[PDB]
């Protein structure tokens, strides 16, 4: 398989003419959302996105819901110390992006944990592999660093990504295993259409695949092909599986002297077809 | 840092066949900063259609998904039309069943 | 589980 995983990713928006904020946190297990929140919504509450979450119970809901709200407070004070931090105008918004979570390893412990943070889309603070230190992108960075060691920000991560975090994920797994734990291959095949040149452009289709990693691949002769190919970007057929394609333009007549190679986990061994009428 | 402009694909759930109900999709993905106006249409006319929470990917890029129910047949067109900071006039892909 | 102390910047 790969190795599963639990995160979460939020996002805090400053708005100055309103005087407020807006936070929003998504969580998901691997490929898969399952719950969400939005400081915007009216009586807001952590909320479930996955049929298999609903069964936890009210306590689950209330403590999830209070942790989340006390962050979006956090992040909105956040948003105003880096303003100070870089003299920006008090009219502008900016956006504070938060990411963390935890990967799982075959002995079922932790095999990688993680907590970032992007301000304008650029790196500002990362927790270390060692999950016993941080490093700062600049100047201002290197402020919110030193707070952070001294309030010993360090030891209370390491405790939730070695604990607290692989232990939800492991519960997850189990709630989820009919749909978490199955892979599904994907259903190919090839198709032709008349291009702009005299040349004639071949797609490889992947459709109706979990999870999300897949690799698709032309050659001709055991020669690949990939420096004059187009591959799209894989995208969510909106029921759990995903897409994908990768075309190149042959010239007519040697259509058949090509083929679409295609790895996946759900397929036994990596297939290999051609354009096929 | 300089903003980044969006990659759009609009396609259908399932292959399309005239007549048969299905699901269209408009996948918005790549773009800082995260506000941005994403709408399906029919003939050129906006859509009623559901969107996706906002997420990102691992280099903060940020993605959603615009979706809704539709039955193709022979005569009407769709497309996606979509409104960015990065973009000076809207940018329109349409749909078609070989992309 | 959503984390349970978020720090100052």
């Amino acid at each position: 398989m790969g190795p599963h995983s639990l995160s979460y990713f939020s996002t805090a928006v400053s708005r100055p003419d309103r005087g407020d904020s807006r936070f929003i946190a998504v969580g998901y297990v691997d490929d898969t959302q399952f719950v969400r929140f939005d400081s915007d919504a009216p009586n807001p509450r952590m909320e479930p996105r996955a049929p298999w979450i609903q069964q936890e119970g009210q306590e689950y809901w209330d403590r999830n819901t209070r942790n989340v709200m006390g962050s979006a407070q956090i992040n909105r004070v956040n948003l105003k110390t880096l303003r100070g931090y870089y003299n920006q105008s008090e009219a502008g918004s900016h956006t504070l992006q938060w990411m963390y979570g935890c990967y799982l390893g075959p002995d079922g412990l932790l095999l990688r944990g993680y907590d970032q943070f992007a301000y304008d889309g650029a790196d500002y603070l990362a927790l270390n592999e060692d999950l016993r230190s941080w490093t700062a992108a600049d100047m201002a960075a290197q402020i919110s660093k030193r707070k952070w060691e001294a309030a010993d920000a360090a030891e209370h991560w390491r405790s939730y990504l070695q604990g607290t975090c692989v232990e939800s994920l492991r519960r997850y797994l189990q709630m989820g295993k009919d749909t978490l734990q199955r892979a599904e291959p994907p259903k190919t095949h090839v198709t032709r259409h008349p291009s702009s040149d005299l040349g004639v452009t071949l797609r490889c289709w992947a459709l109706g695949f979990h999870p999300k990693e897949i690799s698709l691949t032309w050659q001709r002769e055991g020669q690949d092909q990939s420096q004059d190919m187009e591959l799209v970007e894989t995208r969510p057929s909106g029921d759990g599986t995903f897409q994908k394609w990768a075309a190149l333009v042959v010239p007519p007549g040697e259509e058949q002297s090509y083929t679409c190679h295609v790895q996946h986990e759900g397929l036994q061994e990596p297939l290999t077809l051609r354009w096929d009428p | 840092m300089v903003a980044r402009p969006p990659k759009v694909q609009v396609y259908s759930r399932h292959p399309a066949e005239n007549g048969k109900p299905n699901y269209l999709n408009c996948y918005v993905s790549g773009f800082h900063p995260p506000q941005i106006e994403i709408d399906l249409l029919k003939n050129g006319e906006k859509m009623n259609a559901e969107q996706s929470d906002l997420s990102f990917s691992k280099d903060w890029s940020f993605y959603l998904l615009v979706h809704t129910e539709f039955t193709p047949n022979a005569v009407d067109q769709y497309s996606c039309r979509v409104k960015h900071v990065t973009l000076d006039k809207p940018k329109i892909v349409k749909w078609d069943r070989d992309h | 589980e959503f984390e349970d102390l978020t720090f100052l910047a």
